[PDB]
């Protein structure tokens, strides 16, 4: 019988706000095991936040979340929860729930992103990185798209609707001093094909329902 | 209630014997586990109770304890093993993770291919100017990018981003973006990106005129 | 899993190091169960398991069962003096025909029952003054899937 944990409830919340995360369990009773939440800030390591133990429902919390966070488990719904109150910017992270295996954690969910910020949701502006003599050498040209000033994470970039994957480098997003994110995706293609082949970056920013398809051509 | 993990990064090759250690606060072997994590994925359990191999984990993984030192050993590194590894201590009151060890693939030096992109007319109309410098498919990761605007050396107005090791050629790529206002950008003429890397006998400069 | 653990209540906690361990065990639903209690200590060069007690229960009554498992205390002379006044582990497990299907781990703290002994511990450990504190509210449960009949 398949064991699965599915997190839900993540999203954008303002500082001082509340958010309830859910951990839907399948393949086992959520009350016969310990359940845990472990979060990972962007580009950082793992940080445990809360545990609940079977039989008694006893709980343990990291100091940084004590009082603000409450973990619980509902046997009828077979779901565990993380009630997060008085949220702070530093609580921004991907939140996993995981099942206890003795002192370890054997099954993990996919994780749900929680962003704590008062910044308005903002779709990206998509600008071309056009191929030219300054990006062309040895029969290969580089071109790309600048995906600038969006909030919150994440954004997705494909090329020619996923048909072009070879030589693609989509860089990690960088947080700008404005509090908005920006990233670039580039690709190297044959120089000889620039007049023939069409190159379009397909940008999708789900949090703002923003979809941009930008044709990238040489500037003449 | 502390886990100190070392090394923080390690470059190795397929077939190598790799040793990762965590110094714990307690010597209870039941409380220590090891995990592997790949980008955008959940951690996976490798070792539990210090030395027990979790089901499905290959036998080239093994764990041990010496005093408060806990060690994960990979006897013959495989392509699927390049990842980040975390130790865990499930203590009396707190669960602590080590800072992590990133195991990357060693390869020969490769010079970057440097390209520069002026800001688009579209962006200038919006009031801003981003100048992008691309360092493509180089190794090792260490590289210095220096921006010059009419030979004036820039500082504090650029940001860098680096990809993960490419799964095919084990190289890195890097973007450096210089950000100016439209007014500032149009004040000057020559925009240069100067790249210093181990694979280059001398720093390479890519530049353009306009603005 | 034909036999499932529903609850464990540690009945005498804290208690003397030499007091028996008392667990009220609740489980649900042809070969005898074997309940085992195992002392686990970690010293510098050694991880040692010491079986404290075991009880064969059978015929297994079907449905929901509640019974008390009374396990003999550890033998201090088989334990390094270092572990007598430190944090250790006990494992409460059950086996169905000798194949373990559930294991419940507990942290255990041991310390002297008087302030004078805690601040000035004698050279020779005085086991009669050691009080154990099982972290009974936070069990570490491991379940193993195994064939029944």
């Amino acid at each position: 019988s398949e064991v699965q944990l599915v997190e839900s409830g993540g999203g954008l919340v303002q500082p001082g706000g509340s958010l309830r995360l859910s951990c839907a369990a399948s393949g086992f009773n959520v009350s016969y095991y310990s359940i845990h939440w472990v979060r990972q800030a962007p580009g950082k390591g793992l940080e445990w936040v809360a545990s609940i133990y079977p039989y008694y429902g006893s709980t343990s919390y990291a100091d940084s979340v004590k009082g603000r966070f409450t973990i619980s488990a509902d046997t009828s719904k077979n779901t565990a929860y993380l009630q997060m109150n008085s949220l702070r910017a530093e609580d921004t992270a991907v939140y996993y729930c995981a099942r206890g295996y003795g002192w370890a954690l054997d099954y993990w969910g996919q994780g749900t992103l929680v962003t704590v910020s008062s910044a308005s949701t903002k779709g990206p502006s998509v600008f071309p990185l056009a191929p030219s003599s300054k990006s062309t050498s040895g029969g290969t040209a580089a071109l790309g798209c600048l995906v600038k000033d969006y909030f919150p994470e994440p954004v997705t970039v494909s090329w020619n609707s996923g048909a072009l994957t070879s030589g693609v480098h989509t860089f990690p997003a960088v947080l700008q001093s404005s509090g908005l994110y920006s990233l670039s995706s580039v690709v190297t293609v044959p120089s000889s094909s620039l007049g023939t082949q069409t190159y379009i970056c397909n940008v999708n920013h789900k949090p703002s329902n923003t979809k941009v398809d930008k044709k990238v051509e040489p500037k003449s | 209630i502390q886990m100190t993990q070392s090394p923080s990064s390690l470059s190795a090759s397929v077939g190598d014997r790799v040793t990762i250690t965590c110094r714990a606060s307690q010597s209870v072997s039941s409380a220590v586990a090891w995990y592997q994590q790949k980008p955008g994925k959940a951690p996976k359990l490798l070792i539990y109770s210090a030395s027990s191999l979790y089901s499905g984990v290959p036998s080239r993984f093994s764990g041990s304890r010496s005093g408060t030192d806990f060690t994960l050993t990979i006897s013959s590194l495989q392509p699927e093993d390049f990842a980040t590894y975390y130790c865990q201590q499930d203590g009396w009151s707190l669960i602590t993770f080590g800072q992590g060890t990133k195991v990357e693939i060693k390869r020969t030096v490769a010079a970057p291919s440097v390209f520069i992109f002026p800001p688009s007319d579209s962006q200038l109309k919006s009031g801003t100017a981003s100048v992008v410098c691309l360092l493509n498919n180089f190794y090792p990761r260490e590289a210095k990018v220096q921006w010059k605007v009419d030979n004036a050396l820039q500082s504090g107005n650029s940001q860098e981003s680096v990809t993960e090791q490419d799964s095919k050629d084990s190289t890195y790529s890097l973007s450096s973006t210089l950000t100016l206002s439209k007014a500032d950008y149009e004040k000057h003429k020559v925009y240069a990106c100067e790249v210093t890397h181990q694979g280059l006998s001398s720093p390479v400069t890519k530049s353009f005129n306009r603005g | 899993s034909i036999v499932s653990l529903l609850g464990i209540k540690v009945l005498n906690n804290p208690a003397k190091f030499t007091d028996p361990y008392e667990f009220e065990i609740t489980f649900e639903c042809k070969h005898d169960l074997e309940w085992k209690l195992t002392y686990v200590g970690s010293s510098r060069s050694l991880d040692h398991d010491q079986e404290l007690d075991s009880i064969l229960v059978g015929p297994v009554p079907v449905g929901v069962n509640k019974f008390v498992f009374s396990a003999d205390p550890p033998s201090a002379e088989l334990i390094p003096a270092s572990e007598l006044v430190s944090v250790t582990v006990i494992l409460l497990s059950c086996s169905y025909d000798g194949r373990e299907f559930v294991r419940v781990g507990y942290y255990v703290n041991n310390e002297y029952d008087e302030e004078e002994l805690r601040e000035n511990p004698p050279a020779k450990v005085q086991v009669d003054h050691i009080v154990r504190n099982i972290l009974a509210e936070k069990p570490r449960v491991t379940r193993f899937n195994i064939v029944w009949d």
